[PDB]
């Protein structure tokens, strides 16, 4: 566990995501690991941080649709009410929906899931 | 009696005053249902059950119709396919394409009906869409997306009905119309998770469970729970190594489909704590030791202390089985000790009521039982938090019929209405002499229930011949042909399947002789000053707690869902568990652990085998050899003699009954190394209802969320 | 069961109902050349019952590492010199429990097993299989999927012809046809994996249609391809069926009689080299083959020869087939229009409620086949391929029992191999047309 | 195993537009490799798998209380 | 049923005000006196709240089975702007069928006269429309009064009546093709006899009757719809160039 290749458990993240995600450190290690190229290992970034640096999807429905945006390349198609003062997200793609009628709350919040703008 | 018709032209009998759809399950013919469950009222909302039947213009509801004379059933008609499946197509319209993110998956009766009821394929492609609601915080343990409800009304009819928890309710009106609470509450009901069973759909799910499993890759284990004393009937579901999630299964004369929260979710504590290795306690460490290295360290003891007569000492916890008490009977007997503890306060004395006839010290009238109860007498328990299932059956019994119930002891807040009486044996003494006891007299099928924490108290010895006193006096109403009114209430597993091979302390001169060798079979709730502090302490069990962490050698041994145990339940029925998974790490049988150190000791045990060890238990008591039924008292009124005869003069102190259950979800080894316990707690110390409150899952105060449940 | 534990009735035998023949008009005591002395017993002086248990034949383990093996086959040969005195193939060296593995399976994952079967005629193996589940299902496929099962159907008999004739023609020492006909095998399996995603294992052909229709290219460049197949067939045509040498290595050789094959279980061109006419095609039509006209070679001698002259005109009937199923090729869709049997569209299942819950159930409960059970054959490029499917009306098969044709055939090796030369057994391996994959299933 | 992705595809007769004109050449990826990756075997950098899950049951951290 | 358990569990019986308040005058005017309207099954009189396109509107007591242009054209001054320019009636409130112009002109208003016309009296509520009606945008408030007025505890009629409002209010401006036409009268057949009460009725039927004196009207805006956006509608109302525009389509729709 020499080079941050070999601990931070993403190149965009340095901490694990799942109650259950086995650190890196703790699973570069051992004699398996004795004369390997760390840096050349599978190291794909976290999809927990890069979802998060979407802006919100502002709406003034009660309820959007989200397909994934691919057509039939998608997801299945599902429904989001936003009625809570609080960012909704595709439990699919985890794409952020806010109602406009929150507009003014959400951008008092000291701090929030994803980017207001 | 029993009315003729023909369904779908074979021809059925049942009594009158039957739902159709209930002589459909008679008659070996299915009809499809949503909100109709056997153990709730009918409600007719669903559309599902929709039958054909002569001289009847439009298709019936087969839950709410009631079986007349001589009708005439069809349910695989023209009528009936095209009504299932146009139900299914208006059921299907705004429900959420949701099927792979849903924990219903593989176990949904939506999909099962839709596959074999509906069409193919759906008509419904609106550009307006679907309908979208929004979701609701009902406490830590039940995960919402309401958007999956298909209005079958089954968890407001449970937590209304069965439960006694009215906070659940249907707000709104049309297709609006949504269910959850108006205010954004906890739900407060030991009985909470039955509501993610009931529920026909994935709306209402598992908070601990959420993700972790499809039904389809799991074993399914039917064992007995062992967290209360009722041996609740379930389901233990294990994918290899884990556990993944307790389910009741039915048994009508015990648990009755319902299991409480502390039986469900508590089973993430059978993986944290774990003993796997044996420990010898070293200059103030503890190490680990080889299982040779540690009998051997025990026996090197047991050799250095010479205890005499009652100079060792054993007690037993709240999750023993049968099969280890036995063992340890039969080790201890030929150690030279008659010195057999319990685990709970008093345990370790001569009990009030003894223990040569069962009826002493069992619920005599069954559980099924108090499906007739009319007048029903409480002392000194809280049956919500000592038996949260037959809590449940004393209301429902108490809702249809006329039932009375008083109580003498602690007041606590009930699912049924009754009468405080008194805290105590004056005020007992007041209950039978004044019109409780008149209304217990008069009744049929009378019932009084002890609970074991009067078996705890001061005054048990004059509080157990007071009450059988009133039942000897009053038979040919207590004690009939066919009825026994005397009830003990066991709130552990393991204290009935204690009495019944004599695993308690036999007099106050055994009691009265300081040990100093104390093995812990199991026990982790024992009182301070039932342990020599200078005595050689041998812990037996599977978690590191109370227990462990003042032995000097821990034994790991095995818990209920990896063992073959006997467990004999309140009142008096013999059950089995069956294992699920392997023994963890290096842990053993308790059983074998016992037979082991026998050998080490200088005085093996004839047995080698679990069927040898069962012809032993069948020869102390026959009726641990006779499987999921209870055996009748024969000589019932013998129960006069432990009862009364010994128990006539009393230092009578006057004391008032305790509430032996402080907190409901802490009550075992198991329960107090449960995450899901733990956010049980703390959310009900600060009524937090926010489903992530402990929990994974993004809030507001938590933009980003957290790794950690339970903390 | 339990009378068996005493002595009780003895169970009725083949040797108990033995008749003897009528000597008035019984003439000759051997009206077959197979048994003609040329088997074992024809030389010493004791039989090897007493006192010559003691001595053997020169023995030789023929296989598996042999190249006329053709793989994994262990042929123990009994050698007078030269000559074939008994051959004991010892089989089950590639048998891998496909039959018990297939009871694991929902009737979707069991289709790929059959691909490994014959697994050079894998799109045949799968109609079969797709065509007793249909039967059992009581579904009616569409009729394009009937086409396109037909024409695929006959490309498959195309490329296992390639593989079969030119293998044996191979062993007997012929090295360039064999080269040749490689590519336009080369070629064809642009076709499956044009239409499947797979050179070999296509997975394509499934009870209820196939999985995927085939791309906007696909049916003029199986045009362009039949305008000179023709070609290839008449230059391998132009080294064997003239040449000397071929002719007196295999006219004489590997004969069995009509009245023999039928009684050996002999099918396909081991039983039409016969002189009988029987085509599994011609008797119980199946997907578009009534909808085509072909014609059904038939020999007379019964011989390596004639069995050769069989399969090289199933090549030009086998492309005649096809450029029908071009030219009558409906439109319509590939799979039964149930999406309670065969998957929805990628489309419905994220567009539609009833078109999700049908995908999620068909792949993980797959569907369920009414009870019952069913033998269904077709025929295969080696034979009468069958199946013998148990229903339980849930959705796992309760028994797949596999009829490969050249399990029937490899068992008589010994009644028509006796008596010949060393070569002439590797001239009956490959005129036999053996995959050990169906042999041993 | 040293050819581009897109340009696998036009080697193998799989598209019929270089990855010069093709579109999906050009969405914009900030996690995708910057740099050439092929295949590592035989070399100090070839993949060793690993377990991403932990264990499935914890033991007790004794703690033996004074006497 | 109320006769047994009702009200507090208790024997019960529901009626109308009307009914109510007209039965001491039978007893005290007689049941002969009032048994001498209507038709043969048929009796007494009733009360007609007759609004719409009339230039007078008003509720008037006047006989059973009158026929309804005397009871319209003399009680209530006729029809706007004359008799002709009359389109259609409903002749009882919103939960009965529509009724064209043909067939109004000697249709009695009567229990029994109405039924034969596929209707029913109803409330004996009489709104009329002219031929400046939308008569789909007309039936299409009523579908949406009833997604509005239904309780939600059944499934036919809490999915069906928020379904049928969305395909009315697409059929008003013409988003989708004719088969869909049909499969909307389907629909409320699934909803007519599988419900609690009769408001899935009440919702089915006066779609069912706009299906049957109206469909070339349906039809004409479906067409007119598929020329404004140049090719025919897809059901569910999508345009023909969904697919085109990378919409998510299912096969079929
Ligand atoms: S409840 Fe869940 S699994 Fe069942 S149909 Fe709905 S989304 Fe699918
Ligand atoms: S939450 Fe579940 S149980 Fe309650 S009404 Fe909805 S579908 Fe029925
Ligand atoms: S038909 Fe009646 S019960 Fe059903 S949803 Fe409509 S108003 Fe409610
Ligand atoms: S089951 Fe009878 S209507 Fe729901
Ligand atoms: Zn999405």
């Amino acid at each position: 566990g020499r080079p941050a290749s070999a601990v931070m458990q993403a190149p965009n993240r340095a901490e694990v995501w799942s109650r259950s995600q086995r650190p890196r450190s703790e699973a570069m290690a051992g004699p398996r690991f004795e004369q390997t190229d760390f840096d050349a290992q599978p190291r794909p970034w976290a999809a927990i941080e890069l979802i998060h640096k979407q802006p919100v999807r502002w709406t003034h429905d009660r309820i959007v649709a989200c397909d994934g945006g691919g057509g039939p390349h998608g997801h299945p198609k599902i429904y989001i009410n936003t009625d809570k003062p609080e960012i909704a997200t595709c439990n699919y793609c985890g794409l952020p929906f806010a109602n406009e009628h929150h507009r003014k709350y959400l951008e008092s919040l000291p701090q929030t899931s994803y980017p207001l703008n | 009696a029993e009315v003729e018709l023909t369904i779908d032209g074979k021809k059925v009998s049942i009594e009158a005053g039957s739902a159709l759809i209930q002589a459909c399950e008679k008659a070996g013919v299915v009809v499809p249902r949503y909100c109709y469950h056997e153990k709730l009222a009918i409600a007719g909302n669903c559309r599902m059950c929709l039958v054909e039947v002569e001289r009847s213009p439009k298709p019936v509801a087969s839950c709410a119709w009631p079986v007349q004379a001589g009708m005439v059933v069809k349910t695989n008609s023209p009528l009936t396919h095209k009504a299932r499946e146009g139900v299914m197509e208006f059921l299907l319209a705004n429900h959420p394409l949701d099927c792979p993110i849903c924990d219903q998956g593989g176990e949904c009766d939506l999909q099962d009906q839709s596959m074999r009821y509906g069409a193919d394929r759906g008509r419904f492609h609106e550009i307006g869409g679907k309908r979208a609601v929004e979701d609701k915080n009902i406490g830590p343990l039940i995960k919402t997306s309401m958007n999956r409800c298909i209005h079958c009304t089954r968890c407001v009819r449970f937590m209304n009905d069965i439960a006694g928890a009215p906070e659940l309710g249907s707000t709104g009106r049309g297709n609006d119309l949504q269910i959850g609470t108006y205010l954004e509450k906890n739900l407060d009901s030991e009985l909470s998770g039955n509501v993610i069973d009931l529920c026909p759909v994935g709306a209402l799910t598992s908070k601990p469970y959420a993700f972790r499993a499809r039904p389809w890759e799991l074993k399914r284990t039917e064992s007995i729970d062992v967290l209360d004393g009722l041996g609740s009937n379930i389901r233990v579901d294990s994918r290899g190594l884990e556990v993944m999630r307790i389910l009741p299964r039915l048994n009508d004369d015990v648990n009755e489909e319902w299991i409480n929260d502390k039986t469900r979710f508590a089973c993430d504590g059978l993986k944290t704590q774990r003993l796997t290795m044996p420990l010898v306690r070293r200059d103030g460490k503890f190490e680990p030791a080889t299982w040779e290295q540690a009998l051997t360290e025990i026996a090197h003891a047991y050799q250095t202390l010479a205890p005499k007569e009652n100079e060792f000492k054993v007690i037993a916890g709240q999750l023993v089985e049968v099969e280890s008490l036995v063992a340890m009977k039969d080790l201890a007997n030929r150690l030279g000790s008659e010195n057999l503890a319990l685990d709970f306060p008093g345990g370790s004395q001569p009990l009030a009521h003894g223990v040569d006839i069962r009826s002493n010290y069992l619920f005599n009238s069954k559980i099924w039982g108090i499906e007739e109860a009319d007048a029903i007498l409480l002392v000194g328990t809280n049956p919500r938090h000592e038996a949260a299932v037959l809590n449940a059956r004393i209301r429902k019994q108490w809702l249809r019929s006329d039932l009375e119930i008083a109580a003498v002891g602690q007041p606590w807040e009930s699912t049924f209405d009754y009468e405080h009486l008194g805290t105590d044996l004056a005020a007992l003494k007041n209950a039978l002499s004044g019109p409780f006891g008149e209304k217990l007299k008069k009744a049929k099928r009378p019932m009084i229930i002890v609970g074991s924490g009067v078996t705890e108290h001061p005054d048990a010895k004059a509080f157990y011949e007071t009450v059988w006193s009133f039942v000897e006096k009053n038979a040919s109403n207590f004690l009939t042909e066919e009825w026994c009114g005397y009830n003990v209430l066991q709130r552990a597993a393991s204290r009935a399947g204690a009495f019944e091979v004599g695993f308690v302390v036999p007099s106050p001169e055994v009691a009265a002789t300081k040990p100093k060798f104390v093995w812990l079979l199991g026990a982790d709730e024992f009182d301070p000053a039932d342990v020599p502090k200078d005595a050689f302490i041998v812990y037996q069990g599977h978690h590191g707690d109370r227990g462990a962490e003042i032995a000097d050698i821990v034994l790991p041994g095995a818990a209920y869902t990896e063992k073959a145990g006997t467990y004999v339940n309140t009142e008096g029925r013999v059950q089995m568990t069956r294992a699920a998974t392997g023994l963890p790490g290096a842990a053993r049988t308790d059983w074998k652990i016992i037979r082991a150190v026998s050998e080490f000791l200088g005085v093996p045990l004839p047995y080698d085998d679990v069927a040898q060890l069962r012809d032993r238990m069948a020869e102390i008591s026959p009726a641990l050899a006779a499987y999921d039924v209870v055996e009748p008292v024969a000589l019932r009124h013998l129960s006069k003699v432990q009862l009364v005869d010994q128990n006539k003069g009393a230092k009578v102190t006057g004391e008032p009954l305790k509430k032996v259950v402080e907190n409901f979800y802490f009550t075992d080894v198991i329960s107090r190394s449960s995450p899901t316990m733990a956010r049980c707690s703390a959310a009900k110390e600060t009524g937090d209802p926010r489903t992530n409150f402990m929990a994974p899952g993004m809030e507001e105060d938590r933009p980003m969320g957290q790794i950690a449940y339970g903390a | 069961p339990q009378d068996g534990f005493q002595g009780t009735r003895l169970i009725p035998t083949g040797a108990d109902f033995q008749s003897p023949p009528d000597p008035f008009i019984d003439e000759g005591a051997r009206d077959n050349a197979a048994n003609y002395g040329v088997q074992k017993s024809r030389s010493g002086v004791d039989e090897d019952s007493v006192e010559g248990r003691k001595v053997r034949h020169y023995t030789v383990n023929f296989g598996p590492q042999h190249p006329a093996a053709h793989g994994v086959l262990r042929l123990i040969l009994e050698l007078n010199g030269e000559e074939i005195v008994r051959a004991d193939p010892h089989v089950g060296l590639l048998h891998r429990g496909t039959e018990k593995l297939c009871e694991y399976k929902t009737y979707m994952q069991a289709l790929p097993y059959f691909d490994r079967l014959d697994y050079v005629s894998m799109m045949t193996n799968e109609q079969v299989f797709s065509l007793a589940v249909e039967k059992l299902l009581n579904i009616e496929i569409p009729p394009r999927a009937k086409f396109i099962r037909t024409m695929f159907g006959e490309i498959t008999r195309i490329l296992n012809h390639l593989m079969s004739v030119l293998s044996h023609a191979m062993d007997v020492g012929a090295l360039t046809p064999f080269l040749w006909g490689f590519e336009e095998r080369e070629k064809l399996m642009e076709f499956y994996e044009r239409v499947s995603g797979a050179r070999l294992h296509a997975a394509y052909v499934r009870p209820g249609g196939v999985h995927q229709d085939i791309p906007v290219g696909l049916l003029d460049d199986i045009y362009q391809w039949a305008t000179q197949f023709g070609d290839r067939i008449d230059e391998t045509e132009e080294m064997l069926t003239d040449n000397r040498i071929w002719i007196n290595r295999l006219k004489g050789v590997g004969v069995v009689s009509a009245a023999d094959a039928l009684n050996l279980s002999f099918t396909g061109v081991m039983l039409r080299g016969s002189g009988v006419p029987w085509d599994v095609r011609k008797s119980s039509p199946y997907d578009a083959y009534d909808q085509v006209e072909f014609d059904v070679p038939v020999g007379i001698n019964g011989d390596c020869y004639d069995r050769y002259l069989c399969r090289m005109e199933e090549f030009r009937q086998s492309l005649r087939i096809i450029h029908q199923c071009l030219n009558k090729m409906p439109a319509g869709p590939v799979r039964y229009e149930d999406y309670k049997i065969t998957p929805p569209p990628r489309a419905a299942m994220k567009e539609n409620m009833e078109a999700l819950i049908h995908h999620f159930l068909l792949f993980t409960k797959g569907y369920a086949v009414p009870p019952g059970d069913t033998y269904t054959a077709i025929e295969a490029p080696k034979g009468e391929m069958g199946v013998y499917v148990v229903s339980d009306g849930s959705e796992r098969p309760y028994r797949v029992h596999i009829r490969a044709p050249g399990f029937a055939h490899l068992s008589g090796f010994d009644h028509i191999t006796r008596g010949h030369l060393l070569a002439d057994a590797v001239a009956v391996i490959g005129t036999m047309d053996l995959v050990f994959g169906e042999v041993d299933r | 195993a040293h050819i581009e992705p897109m340009w696998h595809a036009w080697i193998s007769y799989q598209v019929d537009t270089p990855p010069t004109r093709e579109p999906l050449t050009q969405i914009e990826r900030p996690w995708a490799p910057k740099e050439h990756v092929p295949n590592r075997s035989f070399t100090r950098g070839a993949y060793k798998p690993y377990n991403t899950t932990q264990p499935k049951i914890q033991s007790w951290e004794p703690k033996a209380a004074p006497r | 049923f109320p006769a047994a358990v009702g009200l507090f569990g208790c024997p019960s019986t529901v009626a109308n005000v009307e009914t109510v308040s007209v039965a001491p005058t039978i007893c005290r005017r007689g049941g002969a006196w009032f048994a001498s309207f209507g038709r043969e099954r048929n009796h007494g009189t009733k009360l007609f709240c007759i609004s719409g396109h009339v230039n007078n509107p008003c509720t008037v007591e006047e006989e059973m089975s009158i026929p309804m242009r005397e009871l319209i054209e003399k009680h209530c001054g006729g029809v706007r702007g004359g008799w002709d320019n009359l389109l259609a009636v409903i002749p009882g409130g919103s939960s009965t069928p529509i009724l064209p112009k043909h067939i109004c002109d000697d249709q009695l208003m009567d229990f029994d006269a109405l039924k034969d016309s596929q209707s029913g009296l109803g409330t004996a509520a009489v709104i009329v429309m002219d031929k400046s009606t939308d008569v789909v945008r007309a039936i299409s408030r009523l579908s949406h009064f009833y997604r509005h007025e239904s309780c939600g505890q059944c499934t036919p009629c809490r999915e069906g009546s928020k379904w049928t409002d969305q395909i009315m209010k697409r059929f008003e401006k013409g988003m989708g093709r004719p088969r869909e036409i049909d499969m909307l009268q389907e629909l409320t057949k699934q909803v007519e006899g599988h419900t609690i009460c009769a408001l899935g009725e009440a919702f089915a039927w006066p779609i069912q009757g706009l299906i049957r004196h109206f469909r070339p009207e349906l039809e004409a805006r479906m067409k007119k719809f598929a020329e404004e956006t140049g090719g025919q509608a897809l059901a569910g109302g999508w345009t023909h160039d969904s697919r085109q525009k990378g919409r998510l389509v299912s096969p079929g729709m």
